[PDB]
RNA sequence: UUAAGUUAGAAAGGGCGCACGGUGGAUGCCUUGGCACUAGGAGCCGAAGAAGGACGGGACUAACACCGAUAUGCUUUGGG
RNA sequence: CCGAUAGUGAACCAGUACCGUGAGGGAAAGGUGAAAAGCACCCCGGAAGGGGAGUGAAACAGUUCCUGAAACCGUGUGCCU
RNA sequence: GGUUCGUGGUAGGAGAGCGUUCUAAGGGCGGUGAAGUCAGACCGGAAGGACUGGUGGAGCGCUUAGAAGUGAGAAUGCCGGUAUGAGUAGCGAAAGAAGGGUGAGAAUCCCUUCCACCGAAUAUCUAAGGUUUCCUGAGGAAGGCUCGUCCGCUCAGGGUU
RNA sequence: GAUGAUCAGGUAGAUAGGUUUGGAGUGGAAGUGUAGCGAUACAUGGAGCGGACAAAUACUAAUCGAUCGAGGACUUAACC
């Protein structure tokens, strides 16, 4: 009926790529791939990848016809926090989180 | 111009094994840190 | 006129540098901003080059780098970016008034978005 | 200088209510068939939908 | 049709409820390690070079353990 | 008597790492499964990572992998705005 | 068992209890699913206690007594995790440009040309100090305030007469 | 005009750039010639240059697309 990719533990903020996967959810994939591949934001080629795989997966796996697949479901998942310090002034140091996303896409007929 | 301005000489001289042999207290930090089971004496 | 994120004499090197890279390729990938700055500055070179006298070589000398664009060979002699300018890019427009440059829209570049083009002498 | 109370869960949300992307203006060409932004040049067919290059 | 009046509906976003995930490592169960003792033993090592180390030794060896240029072991007596 | 924030500082290569000129100070960090049977092969991808297929009692047990609370982050939507 | 009078309450006195870990004895539950965990519209005067279902995958109640590391919301408590501020401040003095190449991918790697900057130095030695950072070949998780095909980074080999 | 917005335009075209002709502004280009030993002067010639100002000109770019956006509740009165 529908079929699933994941992106697990990608070196990207979940936030910066949740503005980008709430613009395909919903969209025919013919269109979820060329708004990503026309939005210039870091997340839009990791996004495309995850979605490219979920067709893969839906025309090798379940048989499923390409041309009339949606993007049924769309979310980032925080994944697990790089932790890191940047010397500031007066000997104190700041964190840094370099935040990771797990990014799934369904994607279903219709 | 800060404090620690490295000589390898005098980090012997001043701190190093015979320098604390040849003092009985500098033979007590070295029985002190045998007893803890330091990896470094001097 | 546009400041290029540049003070005056970085954006004349700027000007210079695009200008002559233009008129020696005839077709360069730049910045909108970039290409849209060009296209008033080689028209009036070409211009120059149309008006073909020693006064007008001698204002776009002042402005054209000394680049080498090629070696020909009769004995090989070099050809110099303002040579082609007055003997093979302003001939080619003698009957087009003006509009000697286009700008083809292209899309952002990957590390800072910047929206790219092509300009190209026709 | 500093927040004097932490921001709620709601108001953050609402705060965010325009921070979005829009879509890309982009359509399908005739001689590629393929989705391009208007007034480019596509890659597709390779060069601009209408005037040949 | 005009007039006067009444009432609906709406969600850019938000709230509550529910469902499903993610993160995180609490809880339970577990134990390689500890803690306190009892009974017995033993209470010293060193110029015949100690305690503690450094550097080495393997077919390849970074670390640990073991060993000392006879170096990842040698002789012998027993066990098996 | 403790049962991994406890019990030794140290269940794990700990007086280590790390800090300090030095004396000295001094951590964090346990659990796949009965067994590696540790995922042939196919597919998307440069890889990572996934989806199948297979193993297994279980893989939502997949090399840090028993359980997996809460904060916190999301998707969906019954009622409200 | 009735009658009568009572039953606001801080410090504080008095009483009766709930629940937690462990022990003993008795009696049980449990792979036909223990503890834990999640959910619920159930029960008791309270502390609290069941039942049913999901998850979990091996231990645990109950009765009576006993013993305590026995109950947390506050200590600018300690440790860990995660928010908020926020896609905000910042990205650490400076001139770049285009063409060609490489590559899955290039403002950022390589090459070319022009431009620009230092030049009693921003050049050449060399002591200290550092200790392999040097060279070559691979790499692109992390590090690099962006990117990265590159690197003083990772992995191998080498190299000092 | 911070950005949004506003306003002028998008070949049903002067919206911007170029081009042509002007203008302000500067003050006499280069080249050549003449005079001077020379610095220089004079002539050619209010010359040459001339961001942002003016008018003409479709040469270049405003291509090609897409998206959103009504079908009009009930009650009563008055005409009708
Ligand atoms: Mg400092
Ligand atoms: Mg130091
Ligand atoms: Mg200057
Ligand atoms: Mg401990
Ligand atoms: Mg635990
Ligand atoms: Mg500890
Ligand atoms: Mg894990
Ligand atoms: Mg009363
Ligand atoms: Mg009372
Ligand atoms: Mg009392
Ligand atoms: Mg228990
Ligand atoms: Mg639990
Ligand atoms: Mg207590
Ligand atoms: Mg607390
Ligand atoms: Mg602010
Ligand atoms: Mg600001
Ligand atoms: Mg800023
Ligand atoms: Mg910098
Ligand atoms: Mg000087
Ligand atoms: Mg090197
Ligand atoms: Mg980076
Ligand atoms: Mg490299
Ligand atoms: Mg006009
Ligand atoms: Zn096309």
């Amino acid at each position: 009926t529908s079929a699933k990719a994941v992106a697990k533990t990608v070196r990207i903020a979940p936030r910066k790529a949740r503005i980008v996967i709430d613009l395909i959810r919903g969209k025919q994939v013919g269109e979820a791939i060329a708004i990503l591949k026309y939005t210039p934001r870091s997340a839009s080629p990791i996004i495309e990848k995850v979605l490219k795989s979920a067709i893969a997966n839906a025309e090798h796996n379940y048989d499923l016809d390409i041309n009339n697949l949606v993007v049924e479901e769309a979310f980032v998942d925080e994944g697990p926090t790089l932790k890191r310090f940047r010397p500031r002034a007066q000997g104190r140091a700041s964190a840094i989180n370099k935040r990771t996303s797990h990014i799934t896409v369904v994607v279903s007929e219709v | 111009k800060r404090t620690y301005q490295p000589s390898k000489r005098k980090r012997k001289k001043v701190h190093g094994f015979r320098t604390r042999m040849s003092t009985k207290n500098g033979r007590r930090v070295l029985a002190s840190r045998r007893r803890k089971g330091r990896k470094v004496l001097s | 006129y546009r400041k290029l994120g540049r003070t005056s004499s970085q954006r004349k090197a700027l000007l210079r540098d695009l200008a002559t890279d233009l008129i020696v390729f005839e077709r360069i990938e730049t910045t909108e901003a970039r290409a849209k700055e060009i296209r008033k500055v080689v028209e009036k070179l070409i211009t120059s080059g149309k008006k073909g006298d020693l006064h007008a070589r001698r204002q776009a000398a002042a402005f054209i780098r000394h680049e080498v664009v090629e070696v020909v060979q009769v004995k090989n002699r070099p050809v110099y970016a303002l040579q082609k300018l007055f003997d093979d890019v302003a001939p080619r427009y003698a009957e087009r008034q003006g509009g000697y440059t286009r700008i083809l829209k292209k899309g952002p570049r990957r590390g800072d978005g910047a929206p790219m083009v092509i300009i190209e002498l026709v | 200088a500093v927040p004097f109370r932490r921001t709620s869960k709601a108001k953050k949300r609402k705060r965010r209510t325009h921070v979005k992307l829009q879509l890309p203006g982009m359509n399908e060409c005739s001689n590629c068939g393929e989705y391009r932004l208007s007034h480019h040049v596509c890659p597709e067919c390779g060069q601009y939908d209408g005037k040949d290059v």
